[PDB]
């Protein structure tokens, strides 16, 4: 195996697995769980065998517009929890 | 599947549907003998047969294809098991090469 | 880095590269399915060399290959590795071969040596930097020796800083089926010596003979056939992958290896071949391998070089060693056969040693040998010619197509060339 | 203050790098972590341990030396090894292609653009050091790679630095085992083009290093293991007093000084006597007169060249251990009475002796003894000439077949330089017997 | 807000922005019925730049249809998302189309114009601040070029300050179905170059080289082809509506497309197609992304780009990406071939990094690129227009609906200046 099983030698001129899916970031941390997780899923691979949204926002969330007469904070609030309520469309 | 009687030998079609975009070819796998179990590590061809012979006296001259002297103890005879037509039932689990 | 992208042609070569391509699969553990197989982090530190990278955990291998009939591919698509295998790299042909080398050199050839190219030439551009590239085919065979002239005199002048290393079986001396098989050799053998770098010899009769002096089984295949000669490729080509101190390029090799720019064929040969009972019924020690190793009976190439002599030898031995046994080995042997060397340069073998031996063994070598020993089987080869020629004998289909006795004559002119250099050099 | 610089050139080099510093962190106790017990040690780094490591206020040694490389395997798995972090990263700096067993590919295609980093590299450590007295270069003879980079390295630093000395170790070509066609090639070219600038070059054989084994370690199957760990102890003992305290002391330099009688000829032979088993260590007794037998006896010298053959001609002993010096110029004394070592007639006195009181040091789990006495040999001689005489009598019979000189003249070489080295060397073997007459 | 007005035009143009508005209505997650469900806040929060709101939830699109014969109408709004549609917004007329510009360019569009204006100038109310318009119709197709070249000459005046998007389809070099096709293509272009600033061109005949090539499911349908097209406009449009380190406008990518006043020609370019088990046997990483995206088979459009040189080229990706990787991905083919490109205008390539990728793909690319290539399609109808107007075939119906021969003869003078005008350009 690799001791220092975190980080295997700034400058590895042999290639490490997870090159791919994973990466756009340096060595150590990627290095290591890459092959943290590798060896997981190879060992179950190997198991049996059988509040307060600020003004001038620009984004529209349902209704809005329609209704007024408040301030975009208490009003933003308050459809903040209404969209858990009525126009619960929203995830 | 088409299990034969005749062989103790297995055989993969495949069914796939039009417009499935998939190749033209059909059948899938060979006619050999599905291994009980996972890929084996390759029992190193080389001692892969049935019989066990013991020595040839043939070069020595050519009247044969030279000779092939029996054993009585056939040693190095390696478990391989093989799908028969035993387990078989609606309903279980096989392994085909890593195909559960 | 440094990989090497692999050549199959010809309907011999798609079953070699099925053997060896699964040969190799076993050793580093991949499965049918295409997943790794963690048990040997050494066996996973180097996978560039053979292996590109896809995506989900798979390993697709980095191999072209060509036939011209739909069945054989197909016969290799469902094995055990088809799927593991590119269909997308699949080209084929859309005509049959015909055995006839004309057609094979200018008919289909003319319009499939552009999609390949464009394959090759993808696979090189994905990769980054290359030993070469090797080639299994046949010299004899119609699909074989037809295309892999045309590519290698492609390839050359587009890469011509590569190790340009071809791997051919060699047609039976007394019964090579095919009875062009004369016509073709030579038409083929004129340009591999003027394109190729180094090469492999393998003839049948050989293993016939291996198989049953030595396996007896009684009932082998041209499986078997394949796995040994598998087996060879294997020994000769891990040592770029595995730690351990030896000389591991095939360019360090050659350089150790052929004196002369037309110094090219050499012959192989395998460590202990084991029967039923000697498995447990032998003891694995250096001085038993050197000497079932530089045996007669076990050579395997064409026939004793008993009637030739050795220019030099390369040796690369696979366990857990130490020098001074391979240095006693070969200091032995060089006066247990004085007489049958070169004088010209001493010191005529080149030596390697690896590591990590193979799945299921503690202790195995490889040979390979140049030794003046091909003057015999090409010399057969220019009988055959020179008497089929002699009456135009099946001339009217090579002329249909368009050739000329002209290139006959600057061939055999060739071959003959040949003959006199490996003659003169040794006596 | 003292130190000095390490330069292992060649994949041969890392092998014996790796080992000599295996020696090296064990007698400070260094740990494979890179600190010390609770015991206190760091500081700005001011101590014997200095000389090699700059256990700065980060508290960790840094290995001066550097590990320059072309096939990635082998410096790959030395940091895959275990002493890893102690290393610095990019001190080991590998290339990616192989010299080809070729001395040209080594010097001109693939020379040039790995020396702006090497130079990079030494001078990034010498704006840091103060005395900086000498190089311990190790490279390879036969070396795939280790020949010819060396050698041109040899050459820019010698031109840009003019004043300090440069050490050679260099493992020889064997004398009937040539394990590359292209050893006799690049023996020549190496010698060629490094006599005129190489301050002092050692060579040592490995089939009489593996002799010695079964001849008194008794060792069947030794290995590397063994091998580089006897190289180790050698440059250890060449460099106690460099490290440690004595009665008096003695330099590298004070080496170049004695050591090297004319221009052209430095090659002296090197012997470390007390090679012998712990059995023989425990109930056999070690003492200066029998130890010095060892030494100049003929065989024991891990070259093949016996000292009845020529002359002995300058000498340098270092005694490390307890001693006293009544018994070592007594020893002295005895070996110039007697006659059979003749000596050149040059100089009536030959010999530079340095006394140092520390043991020397063995590994656990090694192969060498709990020593108390311990003498380091190396001497320069006569009897040597016969080697470069069985070098050129094969060199010319290759060159006259004119055999893979394709190669060379492929990657691009030309060959009035392969004629001028065999001139270079005549004049070297024809000066030898000209200093030999009296 | 900058909101973007379809235009639907062409029975071509129904059927084409039938599978384009499902599809974003898909990669936005939203029901047939429209009841839209908040799984992706961003695309919540720039759906507006396409979609009004009523109450209820239900996401009205801001795109005209006009057409004038029933039934295709009948069928897209009977199809799965015809609810999703106004009937508000279906205009027509009682008349058939006779496939002829002559009656949709004097006859029948004189009686649609008014209402058709209307409508679109009733939404314009409805809107704030646009960017432009996009139209999709077909210039060989009758009635979309009838009613699109009267419309664009309608528009262009009463907007002179924004964005002129036109989506067309160029005749097939082996058959064009219509045969007064080449008379409808000239007479449509000759507007179509002096009024517009941007249009892409797109073929079948490539669609289904495309077709055999990669999709290899045997037996496609023009609804899945529509797809594969609509793709295209999607990736371009893609940025308008998501964050990330780029920018989206047509005119911020116009800027850099049009090096002169007379260029509005472009050829669309899409990226990673997947086979039938290149989806588990691909590596998905920008080296290849690049490699594949700028091919010679990729290419759709017209033909291919090998024959002449490039002018500009612009392309988004659509992922997790840097920078490092497209720049040097732009030098490696800069330099690999500097040839190719013009060396008037150096640094001719622009590229636009976007963070949300297409659902179902993890990296994408789309590629505009406007090259010396448009030359054989302009040669081809011209050829055609000549030889067909040699004996003035096909003429009674169009002097009778009222036109004369002298705007075919500025017709023919403004493409052979187009043609002269690329060929000083390009050499
Ligand atoms: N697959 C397979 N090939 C064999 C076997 N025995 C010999 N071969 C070799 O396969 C060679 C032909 O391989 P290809 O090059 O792919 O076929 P080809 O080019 O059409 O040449 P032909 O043999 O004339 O058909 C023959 O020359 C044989 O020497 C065998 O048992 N199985
Ligand atoms: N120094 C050292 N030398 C060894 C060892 N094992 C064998 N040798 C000798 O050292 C030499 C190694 O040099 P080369 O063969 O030229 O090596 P290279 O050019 O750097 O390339 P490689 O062969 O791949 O390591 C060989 O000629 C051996 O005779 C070892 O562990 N250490
Ligand atoms: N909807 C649709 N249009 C197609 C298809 N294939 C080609 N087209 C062309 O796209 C063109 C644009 O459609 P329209 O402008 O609505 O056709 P048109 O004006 O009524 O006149 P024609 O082109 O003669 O049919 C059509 O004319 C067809 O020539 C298809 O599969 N579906």
């Amino acid at each position: 195996p690799n001791l220092i099983q975190r980080k295997a030698i700034s400058g590895y001129a042999g290639f490490v697995p997870r090159f791919a899916w994973v990466m756009g970031m340096n060595y150590r941390d990627g290095v290591t769980q890459a092959m943290d997780d590798f060896d997981k899923n190879q060992f179950v691979f190997r198991h049996p065998v059988c509040q307060g949204l600020i003004p001038f926002y620009m984004g529209f969330i349902p209704s809005m517009q329609d209704n007024y007469a408040l301030t975009f904070g208490n009003s933003t609030r308050r459809a903040y929890q209404k969209e858990l309520d009525r126009r619960s469309h929203t995830l | 599947l088409h299990y034969f009687l005749c062989d103790g030998t297995v055989e993969i079609r495949e069914v796939l549907p039009s417009n499935s975009g998939r190749d033209a070819m059909s059948s899938f796998l060979r006619r050999g003998k599905l291994p009980k179990y996972g890929p084996p590590g390759i029992y190193q061809p080389g001692q892969i047969t049935d019989r066990a012979v013991l020595n040839v006296y043939g070069g020595l001259s050519e009247w044969r294809a030279d000779g092939y002297l029996l054993d009585k103890y056939q040693l190095g005879k390696v478990e391989q098991d093989f799908y028969t037509d035993q387990d078989l039932s609606i309903g279980a689990t096989i392994n085909v090469w890593g195909r559960k | 880095m440094r990989e090497i992208v692999h050549l199959q042609a010809g309907q011999c070569g798609n079953q070699i590269g099925a053997k060896f391509w699964e040969v190799i699969s076993d050793e580093h553990g991949i499965d049918p399915t295409g997943t790794y197989h963690g048990d040997s982090d050494l066996q996973l530190e180097r996978i560039n060399v053979y292996y590109n990278e896809a995506t989900g955990g798979k390993y697709v291998p980095r191999a072209v290959l060509v036939d011209l009939e739909p069945g054989t591919m197909d016969s290799v698509r469902s094995g055990p590795f088809g799927q593991i295998f590119r269909p997308d790299n699949f080209v084929f042909g859309q005509s049959g071969a015909g055995n006839n080398w004309a057609k094979g050199h200018y008919t289909e050839g003319a319009e499939l040596v552009d999609s390949v190219l464009d394959v090759v030439r993808k696979e090189a551009e994905s990769c980054d930097c290359l030993q070469g590239f090797q080639l299994t085919h046949s010299l004899g065979g119609g699909t074989g020796s037809g295309m892999g002239t045309l590519l290698i005199s492609k390839i050359r002048e587009e890469y011509p800083d590569r190790i340009m290393n071809t791997f051919s079986v060699v047609p039976s001396p007394k019964v090579s089926d095919t009875v062009v098989e004369p016509y073709n050799a030579t038409l083929s053998v004129h340009q591999l010596v003027e394109n190729t770098d180094e090469t492999y010899c393998i003839d049948n009769e050989a293993l016939y003979d291996i198989c049953f002096r030595t396996l007896k089984l009684t009932t082998p295949t041209y499986g078997d056939l394949n796995h040994l000669v598998s087996a060879t490729m294997s020994g000769v080509t891990t040592c770029l992958r595995f730690p351990g101190q030896l000389n591991a390029d095939l360019r360090k090799l050659a350089v150790n290896m052929v004196p002369f720019p037309r110094l090219h064929f050499f012959m192989p040969g395998f460590a202990p071949l084991t029967s039923r009972g000697s498995q447990q019924y032998r003891a694995l020690t250096v001085p038993e391998l050197t000497q079932q190793m530089f045996d007669a009976k076990n050579m395997m190439a064409a026939c004793d070089p008993r009637h030739g002599r050795y220019l030099t030898v390369a040796a690369v031995f696979r366990g857990r060693m130490s020098m001074k046994e391979v240095d006693e080995q070969m200091l032995n042997v060089q006066n247990k056969n004085s007489s049958y060397f070169v004088e010209w340069i001493p010191n005529n073998v080149k030596t390697a040693v690896c590591d990590i031996p193979p799945r299921g063994l503690k202790m195995s070598a490889t040979f390979i040998g140049n030794s003046t020993a091909i003057q015999e089987l090409f010399k057969r080869i220019s009988e055959q010619f020179t008497a089929m020629f002699r009456r135009k004998a099946f001339l009217h289909w090579y002329t249909g197509e368009g050739m000329d006795e002209m290139e006959f004559t600057e061939a055999e002119s060739n071959m003959n060339d040949l003959v006199s250099e490996y003659q003169q050099y040794q006596d | 203050m003292r130190e000095c610089i390490s330069i292992h050139v060649g994949q041969a080099g890392v092998q014996i790098g790796n080992a000599c510093w295996e020696l090296y962190c064990l007698e400070h106790g260094i740990q494979p972590d890179g600190q010390m017990p609770s015991d206190k040690t760091i500081g700005g780094g001011d101590d014997s341990f200095n000389t090699f490591f700059s256990e700065t206020g980060a508290g960790k040694h840094v290995p001066r030396a550097v590990f320059v490389d072309l096939e990635p395997t082998v410096v790959d798995e030395v940091r895959t090894g275990t002493y890893r972090q102690l290393f610095h990263p990019e001190q080991l700096i590998t290339g990616k292609e192989d010299a080809a067993n070729n001395y040209a590919r080594g010097h001109y295609t693939i020379g040039k653009e790995i020396v702006d980093l090497v130079l990079d590299r030494i001078r990034k450590l010498a704006d840091l050091c103060t005395g900086l007295q000498g190089f311990l270069i190790f490279h390879s003879f036969g070396g795939g790679t280790g020949s010819g980079f060396a050698s041109l390295l040899m050459e820019r630093l010698s031109v840009d630095y003019g004043k300090k000395s440069k050490l050679e170790f260099a493992i020889y070509p064997a004398p009937q085992v040539s394990t590359a066609v292209v050893e006799p090639y690049n023996s020549i070219l190496t010698t060629h083009t490094t006599l005129e600038h190489s301050d002092c070059a050692f060579m040592v054989d490995n089939e009489a290093i593996y002799d010695i084994c079964r001849r008194n370690l008794d060792i069947e199957r030794p290995t590397y293991t063994n091998l580089n760990r006897l190289i180790g102890q050698i440059v250890s003992s060449i460099t106690a007093s460099l490290r440690f305290d004595g009665a008096l002391n003695v330099d590298l330099t004070e080496f170049q000084t004695n050591l090297v009688p004319y221009p052209r000829i430095h090659f002296p032979l090197a012997t470390y006597a007390p090679v012998i088993s712990a059995e023989k260590a425990y109930h056999e007794q070690l003492s200066v007169a029998e130890i010095t037998n060892a030494c100049f006896e003929p065989a024991n010298q891990m070259v093949k060249c016996d000292p009845r053959h020529g002359k002995y001609m300058a000498c340098c002993m270092l005694y490390r251990g307890d001693v006293v010096p009544k018994d070592v110029n007594a020893a002295i004394a005895t070996i110039k009475t007697k006659r059979t070592i003749q000596f050149v007639d040059w100089c009536p006195t030959g010999f530079k002796v340095g006394i140092n009181y520390q043991p020397p040091t063995v590994v656990p789990g090694g192969d060498l003894a709990k020593v108390q006495r311990a003498v380091c040999m190396l001497s320069n001689t006569t009897a040597i000439a016969e080697a470069w005489a069985r070098l050129d009598h094969k060199f010319d019979l290759m060159y006259a077949k004119r055999a893979f000189v394709h190669w060379y003249v492929g990657e691009g070489m030309e060959e009035g330089e392969f004629s001028e080295a065999r001139e270079d060397l005549a004049a070297l073997e024809k000066d030898y017997e000209e200093v030999g007459v009296d």
